[PDB]
């Protein structure tokens, strides 16, 4: 039939886990990235560049442990393993940070997989494809906080590193260089995000509380038959119920559904759009009339002012450890402190 | 009949537009004094010596914030716990100065949105419906108890309260984060799971029925319209959907019941902003979150850094510069 | 005019809250 | 196998708990071979902390919970909370012990064994939910229970040996109550008080004189309560405001424990005389109060303050703590307030050791047990037990409050017949007008 | 005539949405405008 | 502030005795199914 | 479905518990002897617990060129043996 | 405070230009049958 | 400490607090004894 | 039914590391500090 066809019929034939075109790219990136972050987890330092014990090797626990960035003197270079900085030796590019770049390509290219995987299954079992449409929200994420962003600074080292306390470091940073919750995007991306959430719990609740009885056990979930043409519970109700309690309810159940689409996706985007300003610095990180204001009266305090206090101290005491590369020696007397204000 | 079944047949009745309920008849009054004072302290209100040491907040429009830096201050550091009603100031001006506005909307928003789950409930017995709808609203209102009260009540003061405004919120969160570090608490991270799980699988659901809604329509015309309001038969294939999801994953990873999907829709969120709450009270009575300091030394005794120390340094920075 | 404008802003939020729950248009069953 | 499947009961196996409600005794064995898990906790917990208890370093610096508990009991301690013997807490944790095995002995039998109703058996063990003169005489009967269990602790006060008063002049001391406050206007004056800053509710009791009058007055109510039970049926406006159901009575229960682990939380954090800072720790304001203190006798060998409606308090941030009463500190305290002559010249050595002490463990600590900041190194294994104790029971609290919402929403529905779901040819909502 | 043309809708409920849509963007972005 | 404090007093009153006697009415009766 | 065997078989089967009695303590052995025998250090760089710092300094060894941060490394490895 | 006056255009923009754009729609919805 | 005499069983108390949350645990091994019916 | 499955390559390549991680990661644990 010709080898093209029948490499076709075998990548998609049913089984438990299905295979695809986008498998090909899927399921090695994938993998190479799920193991280059435990590999480096538990056997690789940060010692060269950052300064930091990152293993379990080194005595690291689950929350303490990441595959760091490498050091900033790297630059963007994409840190092959065959390339210039490591030339072929393991060890050096496991030293120098190459497992931080192996992960990052790895993982965009598995998403890429992933999702062009959504589009090949959509296309197969012939639904629409909005749950890869749904999906362009977490690659936009990525591809804005863990590539774009460090383009934009000085090298990779700024990205995050791929660990828990590496990521709340990286929450911490955002805070004291950015300000990156007076930024309104990341306004827009909690929303969602929390809308997303309370939408999630509203729905469940609304349907499992406006149940039909289909069935005489008193635990309803055996009530259902997965064929069956009827809906499960009363929109007629539910909507009812809303109405009276909040002012406003659905009455489309398609609108419904594609509200919480659309809710935590467009939040998301919305967070990516001001992670690429911050790459460029671009932040929203004062507001002039209040700077111009608090510069002519010093008695003039705001929360707001007192958060530009809070970043300057966190930028200040942290800046010589994570960014070790600088070599800032802050001595006593310039460290911000409360009691000197 | 008297006036007082005439009463209680237009309090309980389903025919009003806003049901209102023996609940209702506590929460419209106080969440409507909240709503009141709350906009009028944040167009208005005069500064607030939130510390007790003659070094007033100002966090009102009318005195130089925007929308983002404006806020109703909470109450003084010398009121403490102590309850601050308007007749237990000398003057209005002593109350304003001393952050009662705070005090006043904070216990009739707590009031009244305590009285909106029992109204929620009461609603949902008198449609015949089953009552668990106020159960998931007990998630967001034990977070608002733990922020606006139980963390005070921990603390010693209301004035730790976290600020009715958007950067006052930020700067609890800070401040928070230098005291507790929050971000290395369980709890926290179950909050933090359950609210992008929460997020996660509300995306997913609406995709997933989108996705394979039947068509009814013309490409002309919105697919919302291929529904009806109380239509009988279900709007969107139930079994491409679960085909979809058990071919993105595997098959045993994908709800056939759409009963114990809706649950684990409601359940997930929920239950992670439970724990958040409960993380927020127990780190009001100081129970913190895991501190890891120098938890890795080398042999002859230098402390090598990890992570934590970075997190612990940024909480040092914080900590030095909201005392004082 | 900026804080005219932020609660000329709030109060047409809620006066839209206002018609969108008296007056919204009413849900009618098949 | 009846009624221990879905089938027959209704009930999937996460709810198989519910297959019990209409089964006397196999509820009944349920609930004693529970009694017996707390029974046993109690035992095992004391035996453990016993085991790891050393009598010279105070209770609170080694994580104890429960021997606090005798300890405040005045068994086994003496002046200024010392253990002079550890006895009393091996008793009390062999007698617990050994008691839950009996406890579940008799569990395992009334559910595995025994008759699964007690219906057929004995018409006085025997109960149906509905029936609300059986409810209220078994309600009776454990409401005499009560009021004997806070009798014991009022003999315990008066005749076997007292109470540890904090409040004895010297440091504290096991004292006997001879003179318990009777008079119903400081008892239910203490109901009656604000919960706010610088009232606090039943919190606030200061002294065992008032707990002994109190306990003495629940006691007596509780027994009176319940004789007035087992002679009454309810009325009408009883009959018509409640659900009469197993359900029903549950989420009562839950609601009032919810109620009461609040209580207990508050409790734990503010009380210093129920739970003596001896056994239990200092409280966060006992710590910061002595903090000011010490480093006022230190500054002077601080600064004071004038508080919102005039007394002399400590200046700086624990101006929050006012309001703070302790045994170390109210001598010092005169008419106006801090009477700071008579800290320079009427300071006593254990006041200034008590404050010391409570300064190094101010009840601020992590979830891996490290004492201090959390921006502090981990030199310090201090996490106080009215910290633990407080989160604890706030969180049982809270979970104990949305499982009486589960409750009474569910009796309601239950009784009122639309728990499974709504009927599809009944359709409330179908018949009620729509709203515009 | 062109036969391409095809009328255009927007209901009460799809206005609701779009002013809570475009009046709370301006609410967010007025403080940066004015800055 | 003693004739507010009254006042306040009165009203907080008015509806918790309101809300007390409403949900003592007969109110397990007001479903739609069996009372 | 699909034509495999459930893993509900398999776990439940005495052969495939015989084959994995012995498989699984060997992979077990290998990764214990791989870290116990000191290979992981010297496979992926990490420093022992008395390699982090030289005799002499007390200085963090961070690399600070692009194209000789192999030899600043390996620099490094020769002052602290 | 000393802010953008252009800010003041620009919110006004903000709101007017797409509020005014639905307005259109739905009022000629309207006026359909 | 314990009694000395008691102190040959000090491992045995070491372990007693942990018993009640094995309980629940076997209820659940029960269940998976009986199918979870 | 056979056993060189895809399903059987999925479980392996995540399952033969698992363990060879476990026994490195208790090996660490036994690791004298
Ligand atoms: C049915 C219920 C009806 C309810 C409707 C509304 C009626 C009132 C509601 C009460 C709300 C309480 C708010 C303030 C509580 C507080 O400041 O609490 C603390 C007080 C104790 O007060 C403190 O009490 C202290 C008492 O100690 C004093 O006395 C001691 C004696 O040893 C020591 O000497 C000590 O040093 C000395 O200061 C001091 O006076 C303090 O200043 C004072 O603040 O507790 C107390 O009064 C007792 C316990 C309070 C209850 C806990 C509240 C729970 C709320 C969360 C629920 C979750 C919701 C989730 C929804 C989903
Ligand atoms: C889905 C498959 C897939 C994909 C997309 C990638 C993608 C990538 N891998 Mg990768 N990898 C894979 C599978 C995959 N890998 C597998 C299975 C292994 C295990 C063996 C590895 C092991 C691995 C390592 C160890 C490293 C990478 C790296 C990389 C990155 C750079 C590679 C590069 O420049 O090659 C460019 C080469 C090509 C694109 C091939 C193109 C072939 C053309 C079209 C044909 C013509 C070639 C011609 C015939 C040859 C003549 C040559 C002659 C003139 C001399 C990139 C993101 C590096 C990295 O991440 O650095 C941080 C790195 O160091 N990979
Ligand atoms: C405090 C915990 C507790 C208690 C006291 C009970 C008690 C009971 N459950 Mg139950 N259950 C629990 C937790 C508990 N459950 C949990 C957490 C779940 C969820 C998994 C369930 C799920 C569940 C289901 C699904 C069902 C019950 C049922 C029952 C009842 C009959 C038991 C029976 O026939 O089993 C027989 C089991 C055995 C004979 C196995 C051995 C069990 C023995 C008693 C253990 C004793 C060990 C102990 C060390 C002995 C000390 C003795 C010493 C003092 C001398 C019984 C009253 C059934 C029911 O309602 O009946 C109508 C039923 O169908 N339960
Ligand atoms: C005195 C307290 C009390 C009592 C007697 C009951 C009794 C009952 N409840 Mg209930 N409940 C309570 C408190 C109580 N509840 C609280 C506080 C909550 C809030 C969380 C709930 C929430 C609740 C729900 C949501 C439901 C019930 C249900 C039921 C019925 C069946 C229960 C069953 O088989 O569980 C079986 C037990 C289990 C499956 C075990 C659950 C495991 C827990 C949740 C985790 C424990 C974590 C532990 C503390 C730490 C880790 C332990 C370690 C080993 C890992 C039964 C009448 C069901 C019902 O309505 O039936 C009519 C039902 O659906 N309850
Ligand atoms: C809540 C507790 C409780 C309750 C209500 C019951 C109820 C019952 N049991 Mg039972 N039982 C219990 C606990 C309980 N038991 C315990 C803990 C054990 C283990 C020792 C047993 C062992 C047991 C057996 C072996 C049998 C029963 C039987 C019976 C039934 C008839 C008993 C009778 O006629 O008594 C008549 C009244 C008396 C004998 C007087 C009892 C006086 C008591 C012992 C004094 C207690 C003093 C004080 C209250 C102690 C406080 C302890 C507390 C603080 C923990 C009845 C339904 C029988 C049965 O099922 O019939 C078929 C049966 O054969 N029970
Ligand atoms: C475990 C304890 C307990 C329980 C469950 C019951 C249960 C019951 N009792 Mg009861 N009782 C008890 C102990 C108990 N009793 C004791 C110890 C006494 C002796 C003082 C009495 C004396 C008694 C009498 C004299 C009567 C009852 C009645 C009733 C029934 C109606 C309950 C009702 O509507 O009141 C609910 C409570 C109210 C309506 C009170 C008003 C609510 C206020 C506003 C709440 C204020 C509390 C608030 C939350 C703040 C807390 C602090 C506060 C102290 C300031 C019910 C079966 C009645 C009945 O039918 O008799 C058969 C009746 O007439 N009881
Ligand atoms: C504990 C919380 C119980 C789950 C409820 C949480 C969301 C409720 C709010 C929305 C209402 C949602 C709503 O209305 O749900 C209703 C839903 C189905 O109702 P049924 O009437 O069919 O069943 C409930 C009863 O009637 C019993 O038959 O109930 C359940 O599934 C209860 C399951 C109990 C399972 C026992 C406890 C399970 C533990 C959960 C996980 C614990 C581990 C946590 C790790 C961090
Ligand atoms: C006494 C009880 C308490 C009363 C509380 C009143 C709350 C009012 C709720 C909002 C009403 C306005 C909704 C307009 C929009 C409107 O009328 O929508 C009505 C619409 C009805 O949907 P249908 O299914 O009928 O529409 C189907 C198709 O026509 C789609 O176009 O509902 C939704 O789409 C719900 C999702 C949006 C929910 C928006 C909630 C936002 C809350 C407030 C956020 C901004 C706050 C800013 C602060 C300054
Ligand atoms: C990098 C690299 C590579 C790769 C490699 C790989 C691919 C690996 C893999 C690896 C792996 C693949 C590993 C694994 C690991 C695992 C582990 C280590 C596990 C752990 C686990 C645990 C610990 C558990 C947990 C849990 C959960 C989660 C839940 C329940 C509970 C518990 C806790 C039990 C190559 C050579 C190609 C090239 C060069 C570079
Ligand atoms: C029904 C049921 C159930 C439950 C059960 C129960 C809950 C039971 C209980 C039980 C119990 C509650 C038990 C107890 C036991 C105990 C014992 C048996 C003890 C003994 C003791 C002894 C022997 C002692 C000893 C000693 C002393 C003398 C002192 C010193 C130390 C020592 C320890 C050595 C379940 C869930 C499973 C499920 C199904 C069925
Ligand atoms: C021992 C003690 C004492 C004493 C105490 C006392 C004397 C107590 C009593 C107490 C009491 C005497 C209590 C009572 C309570 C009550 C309650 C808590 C109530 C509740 C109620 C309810 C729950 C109701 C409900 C309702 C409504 C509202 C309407 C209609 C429907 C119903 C019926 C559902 C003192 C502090 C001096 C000192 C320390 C110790
Ligand atoms: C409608 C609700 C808002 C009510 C706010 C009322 C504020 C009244 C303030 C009056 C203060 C007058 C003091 C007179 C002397 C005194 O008794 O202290
Ligand atoms: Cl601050
Ligand atoms: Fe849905």
């Amino acid at each position: 039939r010709g080898w093209f066809d029948i490499l076709d019929d075998w990548l998609k034939r049913d089984r438990f886990v299905f295979v695809g075109w986008s498998g090909i790219l899927l399921f090695p990136c994938a993998y190479l990235a799920l193991g280059g972050w435990l590999t480096g987890t538990t056997f690789v330092t940060s010692w060269y560049t950052h300064g930091l014990a990152s293993s379990y090797l080194e005595g690291c626990n689950f929350l303490t442990v990441a595959v760091s960035t490498p050091a900033n003197s790297m630059g963007h270079s994409l840190l092959l393993l065959w390339g210039p900085e490591a030339q072929g030796d393991f060890t050096r590019w496991c030293q120098l940070g190459g497992l931080w770049t192996f992960i990052a390509l790895h993982g965009a290219f598995g998403l890429i997989g992933f999702m062009l995987r959504q589009f090949e299954i959509a296309r197969l079992v012939g639904v629409r494809p909005y749950n890869a449409i749904a999906f362009s929200a977490p690659i936009a994420v990525f591809v804005s906080v863990f590539l774009i962003y460090p383009l934009g600074q000085s090298s990779w080292f700024f990205a995050p590193s791929f660990g828990v306390a590496a990521i709340f470091r990286f929450l911490l940073f955002f805070q004291g260089f950015h300000n990156w919750t007076l930024n309104p995007f990341h306004m827009m991306g909690v929303a969602g995000v929390l809308g997303g959430a309370l939408l999630c719990a509203i729905h469940g609740a609304t349907v499992e509380n406006t149940l039909f009885q289909d069935g005489e056990g008193a635990s309803t979930f055996r009530a259902f038959n997965p064929t069956q043409a009827e809906e499960t519970y009363s929109m007629v109700t539910a909507n009812r119920f809303w109405s009276q309690i909040f002012g406003i309810a659905f009455s489309n159940k398609r609108w419904l559904h594609f509200f919480m689409l659309f809710v935590p996706v467009t939040g998301l985007w919305m967070s990516a759009i001001g992670v690429v300003g911050l790459a460029l610095n671009l932040r929203s990180y004062d507001f002039i009339s209040q700077e111009i204001r608090a510069a002519e009266d010093p008695e003039f305090e705001t929360f707001y002012t007192k958060n530009l206090l809070l970043n300057e101290g966190i930028r200040a005491w942290m800046a010589p450890q994570d960014q070790p590369h600088e070599n800032f020696v802050f001595p006593e007397e310039v460290l911000p402190r409360g009691n000197a204000l | 009949a008297n006036l007082w079944e005439r009463f209680c047949n237009w309090v309980t009745s389903t025919d009003n537009r806003l049901y209102v309920g023996w609940f209702g008849v506590i929460m419209i009054p106080t969440l409507l004094a909240a709503t009141i004072c709350f906009v009028i302290a944040f167009i208005a209100a005069p500064p607030v010596d939130i510390d007790g040491i003659r070094e007033p907040v100002s966090g009102s429009l009318l005195y130089g914030n925007n929308i983002i830096t404006g806020a109703v201050v909470p109450s003084s550091n010398a009121i403490g716990l102590h309850f601050y009603p308007i007749w237990e100031a000398a003057s209005l001006d002593e109350w304003l100065y001393n952050g009662g506005p705070y005090q006043l909307i904070i216990f009739h928003f707590l009031l009244g949105a305590s009285c909106y789950m029992g109204r929620q409930w009461e609603l949902s017995y008198r449609l015949g419906m089953r009552p668990w709808i106020c159960v998931a609203y007990s998630a967001p209102l034990a977070s608002a108890f733990a922020v606006f009260l139980i963390y005070p009540i921990g603390q010693g003061s209301f004035s730790d309260g976290m600020p009715l405004g958007i950067s006052g919120t930020f700067n609890f969160m800070i401040v928070f984060q230098a005291e507790h570090n929050i971000l290395m608490h369980p709890f926290h991270q179950l909050g933090v799971a359950g609210v992008f799980g929460g997020a996660l699988f509300c995306a997913m659901h609406g995709s997933l029925v989108t996705s394979s809604l039947i068509r009814e329509t013309t490409e002309t015309e919105s697919a919302n319209y291929g529904y009806k309001f109380g239509q009988e038969e279900e709007t969107y294939n139930i079994v491409a959907a679960h085909g979809y999801f058990g071919r993105l994953i595997f098959q045993y990873a994908s709800f056939n019941n759409s009963r114990s999907l809706h649950f684990f829709l409601a359940a997930w969120p929920v239950v992670g902003v439970w724990f958040t709450a409960l993380g927020i009270s127990t780190m009001a009575f100081n129970l913190n979150g895991f501190n890891f300091n120098h938890s890795v030394i080398d042999a002859k005794g230098n402390v090598i850094n990890t992570w934590a120390d970075i997190i612990n340094r940024a909480n040092l920075g914080m900590e030095v510069m909201h005392e004082r | 005019m900026e804080t005219i404008t932020y609660v000329f802003i709030f109060a047409c939020i809620i006066a839209l809250f206002f018609f969108a729950i008296f007056f919204r248009e009413p849900p009618r069953i098949t | 196998a009846t009624n221990r499947d879905q089938e027959s009961s209704g009930f999937a196996w996460w709810a198989g708990n519910a297959r019990l409600i209409n089964l006397s005794g196999k509820l009944l064995g349920a609930h004693v071979a529970h009694a017996g898990l707390i029974v046993f906790w109690a035992g095992a917990m004391t035996l453990f902390e016993l085991a790891h208890f050393i009598p010279e370093k105070p209770m609170y610096e080694q994580g104890l919970i429960l021997i606090p508990h005798i300890a405040t009991l005045g068994w086994g301690v003496g002046p200024g909370g010392e253990v002079v013997d550890t006895f009393p807490f091996f008793v009390v944790g062999v007698v617990h012990l050994i008691s839950s095995a009996v406890l579940g002995f008799g569990g395992v039998y009334h559910a595995i064994r025994g008759p699964e109703t007690l219906e057929e058996y004995s018409s006085f063990f025997g109960y149906d939910w509905k029936d609300k003169n059986k409810m209220t005489t078994i309600l009776g009967f454990h409401l005499i229970v009560l009021g004997i269990g806070a009798l014991l602790l009022v003999a315990k006060a008066m005749f076997f040996g007292g109470l540890y008063d904090t409040w004895a002049p010297g440091g504290g001391d096991v004292r006997v109550i001879t003179n318990p406050t009777l008079d119903p206007r400081v008892i239910f004056g203490y109901l009656l008080k604000s919960p706010f800053g610088g009232e606090g509710w039943i919190v606030s009791v200061n002294n065992l004189e008032d707990v002994v009058g109190g306990h003495i007055w629940i006691g007596l109510i509780c027994i009176a309560g319940g004789i007035w039970h087992i002679l009454t049926t309810p009325f009408g406006w009883a009959r018509r405001a409640f659900i009469w159901s197993g359900e029903a009575y549950l989420s009562y229960s839950l609601g009032a424990l919810s109620m009461m682990g609040f209580i207990a939380t508050c409790f734990v954090w503010f009380n210093n005389t129920v739970y003596p800072s001896e056994f239990y720790g200092p409280t966060g304001p006992e710590a910061s109060q002595a903090q000011a203190m010490t480093f006022l006798i230190r500054d002077q060998k601080k600064y004071l303050m004038r508080s919102p409606t005039g007394e002399i308090i400590f200046g700086g941030e624990t101006m929050r703590f006012w309001d703070f009463r302790g045994p170390w500190l109210e001598p010092l305290r005169g008419p106006n307030g801090l009477d700071l002559n008579k800290i320079k010249n009427d300071i006593q050595p254990w006041q200034e050791r008590r404050a010391a002490e409570y300064m190094t463990h101010a009840p601020l600590g992590s979830l891996n047990s490290v004492g201090g900041v959390a921006t502090e190194i981990n030199s310090v294994n201090f996490v106080s037990p009215r910290s633990w104790l407080a989160t604890s029971h706030f969180v049982l609290a809270f979970f104990f409050l949305v499982g009486h919402l589960w409750h009474a929403g569910r009796a309601r529905a239950a009784a009122a017949g639309f728990e499974k779901g709504i009927d599809r040819e009944s359709e409330p909502v179908l018949s009620m007008p729509s709203l515009d | 005539p062109n036969p391409n043309r095809q009328p255009v809708e927007l209901n009460r409920t799809s206005l609701y949405l779009g002013l809570l849509l475009i009046l709370v963007l301006a609410l967010l972005f007025s403080s940066y405008f004015f800055n | 502030m003693e004739t507010l404090k009254i006042t306040v007093y009165i009203v907080v009153t008015f509806f918790v005795l309101l809300f007390v006697f409403g949900f003592l009415s007969g109110d397990p009766a007001r479903n739609p199914k069996r009372k | 479905t699909t034509g495999e065997r459930p893993f509900s078989d398999i776990i439940t089967s005495v052969r495939y518990w015989v084959i994995h009695s012995i498989t699984i303590p060997a992979l077990f052995i290998a990764g214990w002897l791989f870290v116990s025998t000191g290979l992981a250090y010297d496979v992926f760089g990490t420093p022992r617990p008395d390699s982090y710092y030289a005799q002499e300094q007390r200085s963090i060894p961070l690399v600070t060129d692009r194209f000789e941060a192999k030899q600043q490394v390996e620099t490094f490895l020769e002052q602290l043996k | 405070m000393e802010v953008n006056q252009l800010g003041l255009i620009a919110t006004a923009l903000f709101v007017l230009v797409p509020s005014v754009f639905l307005i259109i729609l739905y009022v000629q919805t309207e006026s359909q049958q | 400490k314990l009694p000395e005499a008691y102190a040959i069983f000090d491992p045995l108390v070491d372990v007693l607090p942990v018993i009640p949350v094995l309980f629940l645990a076997l209820a659940f091994v029960w269940q998976a004894a009986v199918g979870f019916r | 039914y056979p056993i060189f499955t895809v399903r059987w390559v999925a479980v392996h390549t995540l399952a033969v590391p698992t363990i060879f991680f476990l026994g490195a990661i208790a090996a660490m644990q036994f690791i004298q500090r």
